[PDB]
């Protein structure tokens, strides 16, 4: 009749919240750029060709971009991938002696680079070797007459040269639970970053994002919907680093335009060394253009959200980085296997109130890099044989703004962040994990029998 | 009507104790790197056999519905029935057992089944 | 008669389907090189504990031979009972049933103890 | 009186068989330096999944005390009941059956289930 | 003269511990899988076999 029991169910809708490790997925088609493993692929269970996805309705969990351990895990993972694919192939160790450095081959007409000399040790242990090479400014710094500089990171650490078939160029991966454990997405317009997701829906398998090293923007990725996303972790905290989701698409086509030539060095036995060899012809620097139309409406979108993010009257304001390192005063980014450094400062520079060509900045070609903040490990990127080019949907932003100032008369907006957590925290604003608890319990009023 | 797979997450329980059998299917879905799966597969029968010995031990043994002989001592989640499987879902009763779910299973596999299946050797000597 | 395992295969499906409990007692029993073993034996009971569940989540829950109440078709290989059941071999009655055995289990959990079990439950709530 | 876990050790057979639900409810309860624990954790259920294989397939799955349809052979060190329920325990008992285990064990699979489970399929059907 | 490797490759000498003599190994099979062996004597290869084991 009425007074209640114990009704046992298995195979409730039931789950509980709990963090534990996921398994690779990444399509079929992006199975194919492979260069001896980019990233991660060998026994990996490629996507279920059409990763089917569950519509749910009244499904209500508390999302979080900040404290959220899918960004914890993230941002380890790709350290340990990059370290792995770094950690069988050619040490440099005889590379950081001190190299003799003078103004690159050229009719002057200044250069950034030079033309730079040192021995070496060939298949013969006994003789050695005279051969030149050509570096940035970035690469090497003056050790103390022509000038003299050492490997940049000879004062630091050990080294390591890459195996030059890794393409590094982002590459689509998927994510699915095994069973037991399911995937939940957040499927919200409006989303503030804090408090209950409108939309949930749940899959086995999860979209494809690619793993874009870029600091201050962001690209390659997912784009926002209708009105420019204005996200932050709390919009009272300066200290935290803010992000950004763009809506419409920037196009960009970054560029080394030199037909690079690839130089074999025998310094084993066995061992090799790519060397940066003639540059074919007309010399120009790297760069990356960008279409007019697309940028000048970011300015005007993103702007009307800001004055629904403080005050409807006053004055907004935006300058470049003042100082730090180029990871965060220009933008870092791969562009075709070596590391791009564009000056940031043509756009950090506006003021706005209440109320056919392109353009392109000026990029630095960067090889050696000590990324990841993996004290121990820097290395050099080989050299890239024929013109680089790489092109993307601009869709991202990392800045900060001052402090008190004149209260509601202005205020200003300038560039930096540079942890790759926060860029992590770019698309993983809408994933979190759940585990299956298929055993529920209720009170009928049944009984079995004895 | 049939909604797939955790379609029925949040409608009332009576409409929720409908796809008890969906939800037993992704229970178990079937160098380095081989690690990331090797390592997840692991944990799919981790969230089945943890039912699979609760259900064995009680009257339950096979798996969906099982009835059980615990009277829901008032001084738990008193409810009136309507109270429990009409106006709620999983997730609103699921919640009220939280009080008392630590308390509510000293009884299921500790005082039912051990003791319901040692007079089922006094009674069967005949 | 105790011959060994499996010599019924080009023989009668009740021969092969006599011995019901010999089959199932030698399967679990009680660096690297290490690794090939082991990347075997974990993806040997997520499969066998799929079924343990199947088992469980059908009305069956016991173990050994259970019979069913769904309509074998008679698209598939219709012969007489006595010219399947006491005639054929699994080496030649398997040789027909093969092409449609998907179509059989679009059922065996859909229709019948998803809706079954909750059946038992609109009934035994009132 | 609750004398914790196997502490009806050296107790009567009768009052041992009591706490069934204590041995075996913790059969499953539910880089290096890591190394240990995914090697020994490997181990549990190999000697736990070997319980849920064997009473399955002898007249049990039903878990706990479940009966049998067999003959004690007689051959076997048969004694008087009031000298063996009375007065053993299971730790003398199973000290007997050591030095010919191996050739008892061979019937409650190879005769009951396979022959009293095949008097179910000489049971149902026409 | 040089060592032959050294216009191509490195090079690892091995343990005299190490014996070298070909000992014999079983291949195994657990719980879904087998491995078949047809135990025909004038066996070429192709086809079904008659007293397959």
């Amino acid at each position: 009749a009425e007074n209640l029991w114990v009704t046992v169910y298995y195979g409730v809708p039931v789950w509980k919240d709990a963090e534990t490790t996921l398994f690779c997925a990444s399509d079929a088609k992006a199975y194919e750029t492979e260069k001896h493993n980019v990233w991660a692929t060998h026994a990996c269970v490629p996507t279920d060709p059409n990763p089917q996805e569950i519509h749910l309705e009244n499904v209500t969990e508390e999302f979080n971009m900040w404290k959220n351990n899918m960004v914890e895990q993230m941002h380890t993972d790709i350290i340990s991938l990059w370290d792995q694919s770094l950690k069988p192939c050619v040490k440099l160790t005889p590379l950081c002696v001190t190299l003799q450095c003078t103004n690159v081959t050229n009719n002057i007409t200044d250069g950034e680079l030079k033309n730079c000399s040192f021995n070496m040790t060939t298949e013969l242990r006994d003789k050695k070797q005279k051969v030149y090479s050509l570096f940035y400014r970035l690469d090497v710094v003056q050790i103390n007459s022509n000038k003299e500089y050492r490997l940049i990171n000879c004062n630091t650490s050990a080294i390591t040269q890459a195996c030059p078939k890794v393409s590094f160029e982002p590459i689509p991966i998927h994510y699915c639970a095994p069973a037991g454990f399911a995937i939940l997405k957040c499927k919200d317009k409006k989303f503030n970053g804090t408090g209950p997701c409108p939309s949930v829906s749940t899959v086995q398998c999860t979209h494809g994002i690619k793993p874009v090293v870029s600091t201050q923007l962001l690209l390659n990725g997912s784009l926002a919907e209708e009105e420019v996303m204005i996200r932050s972790e709390n919009i009272t905290n300066n200290a935290k680093n803010i992000l950004v989701q763009f809506n419409t698409p920037v196009q960009i086509n970054c560029t080394r335009p030199n037909n690079n030539t690839r130089k074999s060095i025998r310094i084993g036995p066995g061992q090799a060394f790519y060397a940066t060899g003639d540059i074919i012809g007309d010399i120009r620097q790297a760069h990356c253009n960008v279409s007019k139309a697309t940028w000048n409406e970011t300015l005007g979108k993103v702007v009307k959200q800001l004055r629904k993010h403080f005050g409807n009257n006053t004055i907004i304001r935006f300058a470049n980085s003042s100082g730090g390192d180029l990871e965060v005063t220009t933008h870092s980014f791969n562009c075709g296997g070596e590391f791009f450094y564009c000056n940031t400062s043509g756009l950090f520079n506006s003021t706005w109130i209440s109320n056919n060509d392109s353009i392109t900045l000026p990029c630095r070609i960067k090889q050696i890099i000590n990324m990841w903040q993996r004290i121990g490990q820097a290395m050099y990127a080989p050299p890239i044989q024929g013109v680089i080019r790489c092109v993307s949907n601009i869709t991202g932003l990392i800045l900060t703004r001052d402090g008190g100032s004149t209260n509601s008369t202005t205020e200003t907006f300038r560039p930096g962040g540079g942890d790759m957590r926060d860029n992590w925290r770019s698309e993983l604003y809408k994933y979190k994990v759940v585990k299956i608890e298929p055993l529920g319990v209720a009170p009928t009023r049944c009984k079995r029998r004895v | 009507v049939f909604l797939g797979f955790l379609g029925a997450a949040g409608s009332t329980m009576g409409a929720a104790s409908m796809t008890l059998t969906v939800q037993a299917r992704n229970l178990l879905s079937g160098t380095v790197w081989g690690i990331k799966q090797l390592q997840a597969r692991v944990l799919a029968v981790e969230r089945y056999l943890r039912d699979q010995q609760l259900l064995g031990i009680w009257g339950c043994s096979g798996k969906l519905i099982c009835c059980t002989n615990v009277p829901w001592n008032s001084s738990w989640s008193n409810r009136n029935l309507s109270e429990i499987w009409d106006n709620m879902t999983w997730l609103q009763w699921d919640k009220e057992i939280s009080n008392y779910t630590q308390i509510i299973y000293g009884l299921l596999e500790e005082s039912q089944n051990q003791q319901e299946k040692n007079e089922q050797d006094l009674l069967a000597l005949d």
